[PDB]
């Protein structure tokens, strides 16, 4: 199965779909609320339609045009083998947006607006290390933390030329908060 | 021969309604009449407005997701212009509609609401998903009565150590920061959006309402609500603590799954750690074949995990709100006390701070990126492990005359070294130089 | 019928499965001062902390209370005068004259190894820490211990079936030191005891009265409160004084007899959460001393 939906934007109280598929006959549309659609079994390739609206030719002007050699304006839709397979064909849908760089040692000019840095969450102040554990457990472990506070730099005040440091990193389900004591 | 509107073997009929992305409408099978829920997203939509992504990461979730009060995603159908969801349908609507018929929940029934409704929401948080917009119009009902959630959109994934600031949902129900347009972590946000829920079950009204917008937006922000007489004392402290204004004294699922008003009538296959749940509910983790209701090894990893979770005080650390102590807690030093900070903190102007940030960087020969005028994306080479150190600089607002700058490692490809070693000794490079 | 019970438990268990949910570690740069080190340890509440060799860029091994007893010892002079060499030494110079004829690499384990791996290399090195590194990121996790993995074990007793061991008594089994036993009297100088440790390199010493009953034990770590007091610079004090800071919240010595059942003893040491009783018969005459490394070794490896 390879289904083709036709849907019918304008507006219309008769509504007929003609392609090459059908040998350019009329076939009625049913009505919702001012949408005319049809759900056919199409092959892959291109596919010349057109639409026959209260007894006067007329296309949808929203997707693609192949003007005949009499002048004849009519609708191509092409049938493509990816638009069946959801993932397909919204790799598909990606690729055809075109809308960040490689790695350098510029600074980046001010901006044109000019406004002010993001507000700091109250989640990051909420220290692990600042917390009591409670004497009964071992004095390695620490709470739960957050996951929003992961991966964040903590830092004490320089004390002596020694800098401490310290993240809580996560493995697996597990996390380690990591503490460094290095001499500037 | 008839137009009949067909779609894998399904007759579409009326539109049930339309969500924050797509149209909804009935289906009925061909031969049975086995009725479903087809949402249909235009794929020229979704390229007009870039949510390819969006669109690509929400079918990803409700594949996954296996929940009785999740609304179920049963297949996808890919059409050259056009996308169809076929779902889980349920005849009973909008719980919304249910508040209102009825005027007002009894609260016997709207505690069974509830406790599902956050089973639900419990169940998109272990699995790193946010809703956004948990509302009684989001939220469907069985010819049952079993309240299921759905419209999943708005919504997006948690990440460690990121944040969101996407504003999503309705005032009445969005969070006091997401009304201020902050930067929040995903729980708390979707635990507000309860409290109304909660609210509006019992009462048949909203806490937070008014006509004038910015008067609506005030209320959310100074959190005084009415709370009427006919509701008894402890409902009334478990609203005050899902409602709360500061995120950080919010109340939690594990908070609310503790409250005595809550805990009333339970049932025990709801919430994970619970006497029905290992027995009634199949765990993700897998270890390719599927083997089912035929003997042999699953059962021994539920029971190894269940012996860990119990013995509670081995794996984690009991908060103080007599006691015996560890033999190996340490005295202190002799009197002395210190506190520890999140980053370096300057009193000088935003561009200031970052113009030194560039100068300190290219005498360290760091390369970054720019992401934003305050948001930089670090890079250095270790010269010993020959891999490459990446991270994440972004300044924030601590008061008026206050700012910090944040220090966040980026989990990428040290074998020879160490990764954490490596963040550490960038960060302390970075941290003198700017004195 | 199996004894080896216990041996395929720890075959089958990772040493990730030990790791708690949240914990905190510690880790020092070789070039910082042996005594900010030691306080830095007091201060964060732990025994051990990995080193960190920034020009090597790898963990090169462990700063434990065990370096602060051979430092004290090896330098004290009088209580006149200051011990320059744990007032201005960095670690990396101190390793060097303790792996002096006496060189020693890193002793580590990875989180997907099993336990049984994990105590095998505790027994065989004679050691009390393992480092769990994790060879993907070469990030150091937790400091795996005795006590860790016997508590492990003690959790899922009930779920394998008894061997017939632990309904059997300690003098039938045989498990521990039962001879040259090291002892500390009431009067004995803190300085004394530091050179019986390195000496025999045993983790605690009885503190035994003139009148022959053991009022008090000094363990390894009970040296650390000479940092935490900073009364390391007078070792000429008796192990009493030494122990007077914890007169309150102390029961006594947790003792064990030869008559009782490996599995109670068992139970005692992880409800007690220490790493070893004072073994006595029925007489209340000391017999020896039953550590955790005997525990281990004698459930672990011997089946
Ligand atoms: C007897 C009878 O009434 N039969 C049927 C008549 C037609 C019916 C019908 C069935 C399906 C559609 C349909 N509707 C679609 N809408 C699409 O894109 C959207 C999606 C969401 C919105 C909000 C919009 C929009 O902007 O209007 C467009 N693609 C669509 C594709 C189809 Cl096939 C339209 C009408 C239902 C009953
Ligand atoms: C604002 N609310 C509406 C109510 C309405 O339409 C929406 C747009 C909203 O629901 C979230 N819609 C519903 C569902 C849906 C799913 C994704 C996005 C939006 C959705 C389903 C799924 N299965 C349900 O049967 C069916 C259900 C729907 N709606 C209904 C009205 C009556 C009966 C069933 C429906
Ligand atoms: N004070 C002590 N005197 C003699 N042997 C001891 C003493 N303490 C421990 N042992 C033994 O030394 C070994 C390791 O001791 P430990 O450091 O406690 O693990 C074990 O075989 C113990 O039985
Ligand atoms: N058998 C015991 N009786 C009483 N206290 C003990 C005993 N074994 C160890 N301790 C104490 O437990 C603490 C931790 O020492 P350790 O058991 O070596 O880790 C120290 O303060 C010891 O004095």
């Amino acid at each position: 199965a390879r289904p083709t939906v036709f849907r019918w934007t304008g507006g219309g109280k008769e509504v007929y779909l003609s392609g090459s598929f059908n040998n350019w006959s009329k076939l009625p549309l049913t009505r919702s609320h001012n949408n005319f659609v049809a759900i056919l079994d199409l092959p892959e390739g291109e596919h010349q339609y057109k639409f026959f609206v209260d007894g006067q030719w007329t296309h949808d002007p929203s997707e693609p045009i192949v003007t005949s050699q009499l002048g004849t304006v009519n609708n191509i839709i092409q049938v493509k083998k990816t638009d069946f397979e959801v993932f397909d064909a919204l790799m598909v849908d990606s690729q055809k947006c075109s809308d960040p760089g490689p790695y350098h040692q510029e600074p980046y000019v001010c901006k044109p607006e000019e406004r002010a840095p993001p507000i700091l969450p109250p989640h990051l102040l909420q220290v692990i290390l600042n917390k009591d554990t409670g004497i009964s457990c071992d004095p390695a472990l620490l709470p739960e933390p957050n996951h929003v506070m992961l991966n964040h730099l903590y830092a004490l005040s320089i004390k002596d030329g020694v800098m401490v440091l310290s993240a809580t990193h996560r493995y697996k389900k597990k996390y380690v908060t990591t503490l460094l004591y290095k001499p500037i | 021969h008839d137009g009949r509107v067909k779609i894998g073997h399904y007759v579409l009929g009326d539109t049930l309604g339309v969500g924050t992305f797509g149209k909804v409408k009935i289906g009925e099978h061909q031969l049975t009449g086995h009725k479903v829920a087809v949402k249909i997203l235009n794929r020229q939509k979704i390229r007009s407005l870039d949510v390819v992504g969006k669109i690509k990461r929400e079918i990803q979730n409700l594949k996954l997701f296996r929940h009785p009060h999740i609304i179920k995603l049963y297949q996808v159908i890919s059409t050259p212009t056009d996308f169809f969801m076929v779902m889980e349908y349920v005849s009973g609507g909008e719980l919304f509609d249910y508040i209102c018929k009825h005027g007002r929940v009894e609260e016997m029934e709207a505690r069974r609401l509830f406790q599902q409704i956050l089973s639900a929401v419990d169940y998109c948080h272990r699995h790193m998903v946010v809703h956004r917009d948990l509302k009684p119009e989001n939220v469907l009902l069985d010819a049952h009565m079993n309240a299921k959630i759905a419209d999943f959109g708005l919504s997006n994934m948690m990440s460690d150590g990121e944040f969101l600031r996407t504003s999503c949902g309705s005032p009445n129900y969005a969070a006091p920061e997401v009304i201020s347009g902050r930067l929040y972590a995903g729980p708390e946000v979707d635990i507000w959006s309860c409290g109304v829920i909660l609210y509006a079950l019992l009462c048949g009204t909203l806490p937070f309402d008014d006509e004038h917008v910015p008067t609506l937006f005030k209320k959310i922000r100074g959190g005084v609500f009415y709370i009427p007489e006919y509701l008894n004392r402890s409902v009334a402290t478990l609203l005050m603590h899902m409602l709360q204004v500061d995120p950080l004294k919010r109340a939690t699922i594990k908070d609310i799954r503790e409250h005595e008003w809550f805990k009333q009538g339970l049932p025990s296959y709801l919430f994970p750690e619970d006497p029905s749940y290992d027995a009634n509910v199949i765990d993700d983790e897998a270890v390719e074949s599927e083997v089912m209701n035929s003997l042999y090894a699953y059962h021994l990893i539920i029971d190894n995990r269940r012996i860990m979770n119990q013995a509670s005080e081995f794996y984690l650390a009991s908060s103080p709100p007599g006691l015996k102590p560890h033999p190996e807690r340490m005295p202190p030093l002799i009197v002395k006390k210190a506190k520890w900070h999140l980053g370096i903190r300057s009193q000088s102007k935003p561009y200031d701070i970052m113009a030194e940030v560039y100068r300190a960087m290219k005498q360290l020969d760091f390369e970054w990126k720019v992401v934003n005028a305050y948001h930089l994306r670090v890079r250095r080479k270790n010269p010993v492990t020959g891999n490459y150190v990446k991270m994440s600089l972004q300044l924030y607002l601590v008061d008026n005359r206050s700012y910090l700058l944040d220090f966040k490692s980026i989990d990428d490809e040290p074998r020879l070294g160490s990764h954490t070693m490596d963040f550490f000794e960038m960060c302390a490079s970075l941290i003198t130089t700017l004195a | 019928s199996n004894n080896s019970v216990y041996t395929s438990f720890m075959k089958s268990h990772r040493c990730y499965d030990l790791i708690p949910t949240s914990s905190k570690l510690v880790v020092f740069d070789t070039s910082l001062q042996v005594k900010k080190a030691f306080f830095a340890l007091v201060t964060n509440g732990v025994r051990a902390a990995p080193l960190w060799d920034s020009k090597k860029q790898s963990f090169v091994g462990m700063l434990t209370i065990t370096d602060f007893i051979n430092i004290l010892h090896r330098y004290y002079k009088s209580a006149l005068v200051q011990i320059y060499e744990l007032e201005e030494h960095k670690i990396e110079t101190w390793r060097e004259v303790y792996l002096q004829d006496s060189f020693k690499p890193l002793v580590c384990i990875s989180p997907n190894a099993s336990l049984f791996d994990a105590v095998s290399s505790l027994i065989r090195n004679k050691i009390h820490r393992l480092p769990v590194i994790d060879p993907e990121s070469g990030n150091t996790l937790y400091i795996l211990t005795h006590k860790r993995i016997l508590k492990f074990l003690k959790l899922f007793i009930t779920e394998f079936p008894k061997p017939e061991f632990m309904s059997k008594s300690l003098e039938e089994l045989q498990i521990g030191t039962y001879a040259n036993i090291a002892m500390v009297r009431t009067t004995t100088p803190v300085y004394v005891a530091l050179g019986i440790f390195v000496q025999h390199r045993v983790s605690a010493l009885p503190v035994v009265d003139e009148k022959g009953r053991v009022v008090d034990i000094y363990s390894k770590f009970d040296v650390i409160n000479l940092a935490a007091e900073k009364t390391y610079n007078n070792l000429d004090v008796s192990v009493t004084k030494a122990l007077q800071h914890r007169s309150h919240y102390f029961e006594g010595v947790l003792k064990c007899y030869l008559h009782e059942t490996l599995e109670t003893i068992i139970n005692r040491l992880v409800e007690a959460e220490v790493h070893r009783l004072v073994v006595v018969d029925e007489n209340d005459v000391v017999k020896g001393i039953v550590s955790l490394s005997d525990i281990l070794q004698a459930l672990v490896l011997t089946g």
